[PDB]
RNA sequence: CCGAUAACGAACGAGACUCUGGCAUGCUAACUAGUUACGCGACCCCCGAGCGGUCGGCGUCCCCCAACUUCUUAGAGGGACAAGUGGCGUUCAGCCACCCGAGAUUGAGCAAUAACAGGUCUGUGAUGCCCUUAGAUGUCCGGGGCUGCACGCGCGCUACACUGACUGGCUCAGCGUGUGCCUACCCUACGCCGGCAGGCGCGGGUAACCCGUUGAACCCCAUUCGUGAUGGGGAUCGGGGAUUGCAAUUAUUCCCCAUGAACGAGGAAUUCCCAGUAAGUGCGGGUCAUAAGCUUGCGUUGAUUAAGUCCCUGCCCUUUGUACACACCGCC
């Protein structure tokens, strides 16, 4: 049943929600962007370091398969 | 700071930029339809690898004193699906590790050794590890 | 009713019955109270000295 | 011991049940009350705990 | 790091084992706090040596299972030094305390043995010793995860770092806790 | 006169010869500092000698192992075991003993095998097996 | 980020905008992923793209080169069209070009009574493995 | 085994043994090991650190009339022997725990009496008898078949993917194996050429020297991908090109293109096994002109879990019943 297909590039509405959503998560990777968005996940994987614009996000730490992706930083 | 003391896989990185940003080593044209060894599926992406594989296979040589083409091409293995038959090591290509080898040879990285087989010159003993001086002191990171 | 949860460990290992080899019989301390004796199944490999789980602590487990 | 903490009385014997068990032979050896001996065994008709 | 055995970048001391019966065959710390989860390793030797056997290195190799990845304990010991740095982003605090109170109340307090019972097989009630609670909890929780990252992406660090949340609190919201419920239930049936 | 101390600790067929020498001492791997090699999560794994007993323990050691033989991994039990073999012999044959003893001490209560050899070797396989154990299927109607 | 072509057509064959260019050349009959790059390296459109943008100029130029490929330096790996035999042409067939080819050679073997062709006539293997156990259905 | 003991003391099997596998800064040594580290005497280039002294380091310049066995090798040795202590035990035979430490078990070969129309006459110039015996079932040439295909079962491999797929890179062996062999034939280092198969140059090799620090895969690390029967998978065919072979049609084997399948974890069943074990993973050997999805070894990565029971299957003894002794697959 599991089927999951979703759009390449975000649409602008969705951008914002990805520009204004993603600082509302913590624990984000390729996938926590591409199951509560519906991004490919390669965009994903993309719309990421993308998100590094000024760090929007906070790399704990890039293991070379996986990103491992954190809240803003705030306090 | 020699090879080895600098993290040794953020070398090849720089000395690929090096001989790109030199601007010279002698890029041919079996290149855009290479395969690479009849090992691989594929053809790579990084559209750029004898700069980054030049760059392995010089330092290589500073690793190990003589290496011949035969040496080149084994190094560079993998497994091979013949299919649904088991894996198997299958050699790397000769043409592209020798083609490195010569091309080395034209900047003068390399020499032909006595007793058969490539080593580095002096000159490129140089280029090589100066950078890794710039590797280590690029950062601590 | 009544619906405690007592960890007690039989002082000694007692035998290895079961069908299959499975249930080491225990005499086992109340550890809650150290006068109630009882004697349970047990099926993970137990030893002497080691504290273990009964729901109910009445019906004492006997010839399986 | 149940029992005898929760007595009302003091002490107490508590009683026995006297059955007179009594079986076929059939049911004495299925239900293993006797077993089934050595022909010099077989004699030897003494009770031995 | 002299002064004191840590663990990569871990605390393993201000770490208790929050359930007697357990203690003592949780190893998070004899005096010996690992810092890796790999180790040589001969505690499948003798036979209660195997609890002497560090609750985290027990669980890599638990998690290094599965036809297509057997022996790659260099590869799931990133699995699980990787998993514990998404815990206490969430919960703060040792992610040891969320693994160690995590298999406390992630395996049972008592279980349902087949005994042959004639033909119709009528299960019993039995304790265990911490071992087929412990090890049931460590697959159910290394399975769940397993489970739920086939068909996502999930990271397994990340699925792992779910149950081991999930079960940390009796969050009734993994795969381990939702097992660790049902022999339980399958035991009060039989009695 | 300085220490020259050599010792070896082995996994499977792992001989890892490391060496003491007297010095600053900032310890390597046939020619690499500690902190490459780069199986990479083990590393602490290599480290702990040093992790344990303090940096301090080294600062009159210089210490140069090689390895050749067996494994990737084995290969750093190999190198972790000889650097604290080594290290070991060190603070016996000249230095003292109470330090040498409170190393062996600091090691030992969690080994790792870390004086001790592995005993454990491998199988041999048997015919009518893929393995030691295993069997071949057996058919059966 | 674009995502305007919503797909696109090429070729006469139906093809995927969202998957990536390399991937999106491979679907048309006579390609594959091998030749499928080196058309996009020749052309220099740049690999890292979806089949979904582009321009028309783009695609043709995918489609001059493909169609005729030996003219833009490709060398004769990446012809699965080699020595033909009906002159000796040594091309690249595409499209359903490829299936009249097969069919023209596989009716060519059976109209020369020769083995092969009896072969698929019957629907066989032609490549001599055992057919006891495989090749059932 | 001890002991109860009409038995006492003996013999074969088990055990002891051999090979093997692991502790042996203990010995004898070793340019066909290694070497080791020196001494470092150097070349030596900033290979790298460092202003420079000095140092870290591969390579070499070696050689040697260093020195040595730290690992390598293989000889002699030692040891490990329920040996100590604490339980348990008829307080015997032993069992269990712990100490020192390899804790009494690392793994095979060898394997009795006695069997069995087991298999083998196609391993035997071992062969009883029988056939056949020139038109020869004597030996071959050419071809063909042993490969054929609506179905059935048997051992294998590869998958089903993202703890993974393909894209960079780093980098760790072991047991072997090799020419120049009983009739014509290898192992291969290093040059060019070619994409590659390969090709064409040339070099060492009765080998611990040459292949060959056997420079591997998983593995490990560097980017793609995004859960699409998709980049997994990778069948079936189209077309080329090499190689072996006098000859590959009946795709020989390989490469290069090109097509591009079912399988998204397997219905009824059932084998395998406890420690460096299962699994994966290449690699040798055997098979070989050509050549392996075969086995037999070898490491390498290396788990989970039993450590008990006889619940199923099948084995040992004892007692017993038995109309069975072609032995219950019986007898009736």
């Amino acid at each position: 049943r599991d089927k999951l297909n979703n759009l390449v590039l975000f649409d602008k509405a969705t951008y914002d929600k990805l520009c204004k959503e993603v600082p509302n998560y913590k624990l984000i990777t390729p996938a926590v962007v591409s199951e509560r968005l519906k991004i490919r996940g390669s965009l994903a994987r993309a719309a990421l370091q993308e998100l590094l614009s000024k760090g929007l996000i906070k790399l704990v730490s890039k293991h070379r398969a996986q990103v491992i992706y954190t809240r803003n930083t705030k306090g | 700071v020699t090879v080895k003391d600098v993290n040794q896989q953020e070398f090849v990185r720089a000395l690929a930029a090096f001989l790109k940003k030199s601007g010279k080593l002698k890029v041919p044209e079996w290149v855009d339809t290479v395969k690479l060894a009849k090992h691989k599926e594929l053809a790579p992406y990084d559209e750029n690898w004898f700069y980054t594989r030049a760059a392995s296979t010089a330092r290589h040589l500073y690793l190990r004193g003589g290496a011949g083409v035969g040496s080149m091409t084994k190094i560079y293995g993998g497994r091979q699906r013949n299919g649904v038959m088991p894996s198997h090591f299958s050699r790397g290509s000769k043409s592209v590790a020798r083609r490195v080898l010569q091309a080395l040879e034209g900047l003068k990285m390399v020499e032909k050794d006595q007793d058969g087989g490539r080593k580095l010159t002096p000159q490129g003993q140089r280029d090589l590890d100066r950078i890794a001086g710039q590797v280590a002191a690029a950062n601590k990171k | 009713r009544v619906q405690p949860i007592k960890l007690a460990r039989v002082t000694k290992v007692l035998g290895r019955t079961g069908s299959q080899g499975q249930c080491t019989q225990v005499r086992v301390e109340f550890m809650d109270d150290t006068s109630r004796s009882i004697i349970r199944n047990v099926k993970g490999p137990v030893r002497e000295g080691d504290v273990l789980t009964l729901l109910e602590s009445e019906r004492e487990a006997r010839r399986l | 011991r149940d029992i005898s903490e929760a007595s009302v009385f003091d002490a107490y014997v508590l009683p026995k049940l006297y059955v007179k068990l009594h079986y076929c032979v059939s049911c004495a050896i299925h239900s293993k009350v006797v077993r089934n001996r050595s022909r010099e065994a077989r004699k030897d008709r003494t009770p031995p705990p | 790091t002299p002064d004191i055995k840590l663990f990569g970048k871990w605390s393993t001391d201000d770490v208790q084992i929050n359930d007697i019966s357990l203690q003592d065959y949780i190893a998070v710390k004899e005096k010996y706090a690992k810092y890796l989860p790999h180790s040589a390793g001969r505690y499948a030797a003798k036979r209660f040596r195997k609890a002497q056997c560090p609750i985290v290195e027990r669980l890599t190799n638990s998690m290094m299972m599965h036809g297509r990845n057997n022996g790659k304990k260099l590869m799931t010991v990133r699995i699980v030094k990787h998993a514990f740095e998404i815990i206490h982003l969430l919960t703060g605090e040792n992610p040891l305390q969320v693994l160690v109170n995590a298999i406390i109340n992630s395996g049972p307090r008592e279980d349902s043995t087949r005994i042959g019972r004639a033909g119709t097989v009528r299960r019993q009630a039995v304790d265990v010793s911490p071992l087929r609670r412990v090890n049931q909890a460590i697959w159910l929780l290394c399975t769940g995860a397993r489970e739920a990252a086939f068909r996502n992406i999930k990271t397994i660090a990340e699925c792992l770092a779910d149950e081991l949340i999930n079960a940390a609190k009796g969050s009734s919201n993994s795969y381990a806790i939702k097992k660790k419920d049902e022999l339980e239930r399958v035991a009060k049936s039989n009695r | 006169p300085l220490q020259s101390v050599q010792v070896f600790g082995r996994k499977k067929t792992a001989t890892a010869v490391a060496h003491c020498k007297r010095g600053n001492g900032l310890i390597k791997v046939n020619g690499r500092p500690l902190e490459m090699i780069e199986p990479r999560t083990l590393q602490y794994k290599l480290l702990e000698p040093v992790l344990l007993l303090g940096k301090e323990r080294f600062a009159g050691v210089d210490i140069r192992v090689r390895v050749k033989g067996g494994g990737h991994v084995a290969q750093i039990y190999a190198i972790r075991q000889s650097i604290s073999k080594a290290l070991v012999a060190y603070y016996q044959k000249y230095v003292d003993e109470a330090s040498k003893k409170e190393i062996k001490d600091i090691l030992i209560q969690y080994d790792r095998t870390l004086l001790v050899a592995d005993p454990r070797r491998c199988e041999s396989k048997k015919f009518g097996g893929p393995g030691a154990r295993a069997r071949y299927q057996k058919s059966y109607r | 980020p674009e995502k305007f072509q919503h797909i696109l057509r090429v070729l006469n064959t139906n093809i995927d905008g969202r998957r990536k260019i390399a991937f999106a050349i491979t679907a048309i009959k006579g390609v594959g992923r091998r030749y499928a790059h080196v058309v996009l390296r020749k052309a220099d459109i740049d690999l890292t793209k979806r089949a979904g943008e582009l321009t028309e100029d783009e695609v043709e130029r995918v489609i001059t080169i493909m169609q005729n490929p030996r003219q833009y330096k490709i060398p004769d790996w990446f012809l699965n069209r080699q020595k033909d035999v009906k002159d000796g042409k040594y091309s690249q067939v595409l499209a359903n070009g490829l299936d009249n080819k097969l069919r023209e050679d596989l009716e060519r073997l059976k109209k020369i009574r020769a083995h092969r062709g009896l072969r698929h006539f019957w629907g066989l293997r032609v490549r001599g493995q055992h057919t006891k156990t495989t090749g059932r259905r």
